[PDB]
């Protein structure tokens, strides 16, 4: 192979390398925030589906 | 054959021979004996082999680097221009090495050809091998097997900074 193109070649892998270095690092630190704030899509810990309540008027008045 | 500024080589002086003897020179008869039987055929086996390369002729070239920004700016974690930075650098180092071996074997020809004499004659060369050796020394020394531009880099800052102070000094 010539120089050039082992050079460029050596550009492309360096640049996937790097893209896929910055993304672990972002997701250590999304993860770091999603876990400890509770407000994304992961660490969704289940709440009671509030589906479940009936709300037709009880035996009595006071509920 | 070769550039004779890159490699200088003093004008030859030689002695016309001038004898005091009645015998024979041997060196003078042995030296025709060598022409006639070594060097003529050995040169016209080279010119048959001469007239062979000048029917297939074909040429090389030497290999133009284009410069390239050097580390200095090059922001940090920017792999991209960091890569074509440093191996800029790596080129001038093996560059840079090449440079002090010539001048090493300027120096090492003068001690040769002046002889007895060298130490008065070689002045010139012995002086410029200490500059380039101490620019080499300043540039690359101590940087480790594990050397880079960002280590390079590192150590002239260091250098800077100490010679800024001891300027400050005054």
């Amino acid at each position: 192979d010539g120089p050039e193109k082992n050079y460029e070649r050596t550009m492309a892998i360096l640049q996937i390398e790097a893209e896929k270095a910055e993304l672990r690092l972002k997701e250590l630190e999304v993860r770091r925030l999603m876990r400890a704030r509770g407000d994304g899509p992961w660490f969704h810990y289940p709440t009671i589906d509030k589906e479940l309540i009936d709300h037709s008027p009880k035996a009595t008045p006071d509920n | 054959s070769w550039d004779k500024d890159v490699y200088p080589e003093p004008p030859r002086r030689t002695p016309a021979p001038s004898p005091q003897t009645s015998l024979p020179n041997p060196i003078t008869y042995l030296t025709k004996a060598f022409d006639l039987l070594v060097d003529r055929p050995v040169t016209l086996v080279r010119e048959f082999i001469e007239r062979q390369h000048a029917k297939n002729k074909y040429y090389y070239y030497h290999r133009e680097f284009r410069r390239v920004p050097d580390i200095t700016e090059c922001q940090e974690k920017d792999v991209l221009c960091m890569f074509e930075a440093e191996m800029q650098w790596r080129r001038d180092y093996k560059v840079d090495q090449e440079i002090v071996n010539i001048i090493q074997e300027r120096l090492k020809a003068c001690q040769q050809r002046e002889g007895e004499s060298h130490r008065q004659n070689c002045a010139k060369e012995l002086e410029q091998f200490t500059q380039v050796v101490k620019a080499y020394q300043d540039r690359y020394h101590d940087l480790g097997a594990h050397y880079s531009a960002r280590k390079c880099l590192a150590k002239q800052k260091q250098r800077m900074l100490a010679e800024r102070k001891a300027a400050k000094e005054a």
